[PDB]
């Protein structure tokens, strides 16, 4: 399998405006927080969800660019799966008791299936298909400025259960951002890659689903969610030519000079990038 | 007397345990279980000073004591909102040695919680958050660090206040 | 132990605040029917939560004018005799002033109990 | 079933004046507003309702255009229509054992109810249909500048009780919006709208709505609002050509020159529809 | 802690600003027993209500010129000595500010209480 | 063969953005703490792990740099694998009679062993090689202020083996450190480096293995660590010139006079040195 030859590090901008951008499951639903600074988190795995969601619906299932279904699948089944086109017994809850049949039925797995090529997979169950990494890691985004989540009472003209006065009234509620500029670093890595396979074609599938992930994900709760910034910094070696938070701290994103009040729009914020290091080219055209 | 070293050995065996049912037999997923609690006791009093030997004195007012059982009704309010399989992070070694810093977010935590039951029709319950005040109530503030002792203390209270809860009392023919 | 008016601690005088406001709230409409919550938010930001709180907090007792029913001009006196002691509110809390938070918010709602702070 | 085969973002500007736009349950009965800016906002909510009692009367409750009646309805008793009329057993509270079973429960929910074939529904309840995301989906509307609310104290010539209060008189409120120009972004994902067959004659339905939603929308407390303008953008794709910011930001709302106090009418605005990009068409005829 | 007049802080005068104007069209006319409120509206676009809220103001303590009840042109010497303050009224606040808006407000309604502060 | 002929104290300063530095195995995974401070720990076998995963990634397991590998390595076979090497027999459940041999068995395990040579092993098992301590050693990593971890609760759309009850899901767990400086000290002692000929080739690749350790240690659990100072303190002699505690004094770590709130980046923090020692030469470039 062919994989990338460099080091990869990717600044992505995105905000929301009246919505939800990522609920907090032990909170009720509001939007995830910083329980002490106030700035809103949204976790590395939401992001991950909405590029297997744009790689699910640009590819339709093609073969080697299977996702890992959304569908309520059962992973066991995939596992068995991996197995029988091996030709080994997964009878036991080990890997293959040989080091090249573990190797096939890992690489299998990564063959044929696009997140775990790229963010790996911890397929250790009744069956064993084993772990993965993946090249490509990403970590909370977290705005850049507190937000105030606020919670909005809405009714509902219709009753599921005997109800004969909708005087007693139920109330919903939908929590909004009312605005949020995110930021999520991210970290894409050649040895990883050697592992799995993650080749060049996977990359540019990845940076268009960056691009795109909010285009497809509209629902009645996340309102107007869009990416505005994607900085990406590609290193000269498959190792890094750099640190990791030097090439982030190129990236400073304050408000501009007009902006006053809260923000309330992208044109809130000046967003700069500083020029890179001696052996990095920065690639601002996404 | 017993060894300055069994009440030590105790509290760091609570810590170093977690609530783990699916691996033993014998029906016990606690951490504070009836012997470390016995033996923390038995060290309180042949050490220190003599404590509650009941299921719970609610008259007793002593910040240990009462943030141990404010612990417990936490605990409570934790475990019915939401089954917890059974597994939750564990505080216990957290909140017994450095009560502020943690019973923050601690209380925090179980307002979420309390709320989650609420929102159900499971509240005419509601009587958790009173508990929560009324243990409170003899706090004046929460203590920035807690001796071994008073550590002993927190757990025979944290016992005491979770054997009030539960409904199993008495049941043999 | 009980409530102390005179502590004068800014995180216990946030923490008796943000009782009475939600007790404000809570007076308004049982629970609309559901006691809103956002007290992390409000530990988290107590100015940026505090402004909206209060602004709520006098709808709900300006709403309270008409009715007969007090136990409510008595909670503007509150808030006046809270934020009275209060300057410049704190952008950020620590662990421990959370924790007083906490304490003081319910020790102002064990004051303004049904019982009226009687039994314990 | 028949579904557009395009992918659609539109923005609808719509005003009010001496009127109540949206009610807010939780904060008395003020219209809401941004409790930081002051904008006033309308949920999605509230223009969803709209569009459907529109529906609802312009096709009389029609076959293959029920709406969720609003008047009153059951949302359960629907669920077991769905059930007895695929013959299932809706005992479970959950779906079908069968996953071809559930498809064809949610498939019957969506083939004759304008607006779950058009905004979704969550029907996981005591008898379970299951989840539409719907392809139509409308973000919060909020103004173009701050809303300042006024209160209007009125009273009444008559007396609700067996009680002696009428010297003392009795008192209610309207709070009306002087005036106030509120801009909504929608969005129609071509897939979603396969997954339910959102057809061409759904679509000219929903752009009618959206142009006379107002019209039969009348009550003592929402003054006079009017739809100003509607724009339409249609790509030439399944999946779109643009981002949808870049298009939104095409519709540029100032104030005009001649007008300097807070406005008062929509002749004090001005709106500017800028060039769609390569593969976009804007339509605003509506 | 209480109300200094020596802040001079736009959001804290702003807020001292309007509780004075509260108060003096609170003593013009009954509130009667019901009242139009906007300090959520004069709290985030302070000019664009503080503007219609001095004409007001001017409007009342021209009225009161007539009649020697002064407890008042004391209020309008108070909103004088404040505006001196206050130049080039803001257009929007952010959240930290309008919480110091509210406290501004609830220090100057707390001093300009009946007993006039003689009792916390 | 050759040895370093200094004393060599360092200072690594490292810190973690919304991760999980370290977990704790009693404690669920919470990041390690001390239960009456507070302060988060971080295991010594933790870094040396790091800077072995670096060793074997950036020489990917050239000759004199294998490194006792996590790749489920018996540490028993390669015991025997010594013993084969030195021509001698490992029945002997005990170290060899004759002491050359024995010194042949562990001058072997540390000749073509990194991370034995550097952090000493312990050998005596079923197949006794013995016993090395090892120049380079490091103590438990503590912040500078207490870390609060915060539990931020996920779920995944997929169930692994066979369940019947998923609307519903099932939950998962993650623990960040929303931040944390962490502060590590080392000894590296020429005595038992010219027992272990841990030489200046090992040194040089033991410091880029500090600075860089954390670039290609990416995972879902661990958000953004860095390195991000490391001062090393040169005695002049092949024993000490100054004690320990002088040398990890001079760092002082406070916290910049602007900065209020809760720590939330490097900026929060301001590092000073104090000059060394007559006797001692202080490097803070890496």
């Amino acid at each position: 399998m062919t994989a990338i030859a460099n080091r990869y590090e990717f600044v992505l901008l995105f905000d929301v405006e009246n919505g939800n951008p990522n609920g907090d499951p032990d909170a009720g639903n509001m939007p995830r927080i910083d329980p002490e600074t106030g700035h809103g988190l949204v976790t590395d795995v939401c992001l991950k969800r909405k590029i297997r969601n744009h790689v699910a619906l640009t590819k339709e299932g093609a073969e080697r660019f299977n996702i890992y279904i959304q569908e309520k699948a059962i992973l066991n089944e995939t596992h068995e799966r991996a197995y029988t086109a091996c030709d080994l017994k997964p009878e036991p809850k080990k890997l293959p008791k040989k080091v090249e049949d573990a190797k096939r039925v890992t690489d299998w797995m990564c063959t044929n299936f696009y997140d775990i090529r790229t963010f790996g997979a911890v397929m250790t169950t009744e069956v064993n298909c084993g772990q993965v990494r993946g090249p490509v890691q990403m970590a909370f985004a977290r705005s850049v400025e507190p937000v105030v989540p606020q919670e909005v009472s809405i009714t509902r003209m219709a009753v599921t259960t005997k109800a004969e006065a909708e005087d007693n009234r139920t109330m919903g509620r939908k929590h909004i951002v009312p605005y949020g500029l995110y930021v999520a670093h991210g970290f894409i890595s050649a040895p990883l890659a050697e592992k799995t396979g993650f080749s060049d074609e996977d990359l540019t599938l990845f940076w268009d689903a960056l691009v795109n992930m909010f285009e497809h994900d509209r629902s009645a709760a996340r309102g107007l969610m869009s990416s505005r910034k994607l900085i990406v910094f590609k290193h000269q070696n498959r190792l890094g030519n750099a640190p990791a938070h030097k090439l982030f701290d190129l990236v400073k994103v304050s408000r501009a000079e007009g902006s006053s009040g809260p923000a309330r729009s992208f044109a809130d914020y000046a967003v700069t990038v500083g020029q890179a290091p001696e052996g990095v080219e920065v690639k601002e055209m996404l | 007397p017993y060894p300055q070293s069994l009440l030590p050995a105790v509290l760091g065996r609570i810590r170093a345990e977690h609530a783990r049912p699916e691996d033993k037999s014998r029906y016990r997923l606690e951490v504070v279980t009836y012997y470390r609690a016995a033996l923390i006791k038995a060290y309180l009093i042949r050490n220190r000073k003599l404590e509650v030997p009941v299921s719970l004195d609610p008259a007793r007012t002593d910040r240990p004591y009462l943030l141990g059982r404010l612990f417990a009704v936490l605990e409570k309010a934790q475990e019915d909102a939401v089954p917890g399989a059974t597994i939750k992070d564990r505080y216990l070694a957290s909140a017994s040695a450095n009560p502020g810093q943690v019973f923050h977010m601690l209380l925090k935590n179980a307002s979420n919680h309390t709320a989650k039951l609420r929102k159900d029709p499971e509240r005419k319950a509601i009587h958790y958050e009173i508990m929560m005040q009324e243990i409170i109530d003899n706090i004046s503030d929460f203590p920035v660090t807690m001796s071994s002792d008073e550590q002993g203390l927190f757990m025979i209270g944290y016992y005491h206040q979770r054997k009030a809860l539960f409904t199993k009392k008495n049941k043999e023919n | 132990v009980s409530l102390d008016p005179a502590r004068t601690d800014r995180p216990y005088l946030l923490g008796r605040l943000f009782a009475v406001l939600e007790k404000a709230q809570e007076d308004a409409v049982p629970g609309a029917t559901i006691k809103d919550r956002y007290l992390a938010s409000a530990s988290a930001n107590p100015g940026q939560v505090f402004h909206m709180l209060l602004k709520n907090a006098s709808n709900h007792t300006a709403k309270l004018r008409k009715d007969p029913e007090r136990k409510a001009i008595h909670y503007e006196i509150m808030m006046q005799e809270i934020i009275d002691n209060i300057s410049d509110f704190p952008v950020t809390m620590s662990s421990d002033e959370q924790g007083l938070f906490m304490i003081g918010y319910y020790h102002q709602r064990k004051a303004l109990f049904t019982k009226k702070n009687k039994e314990n």
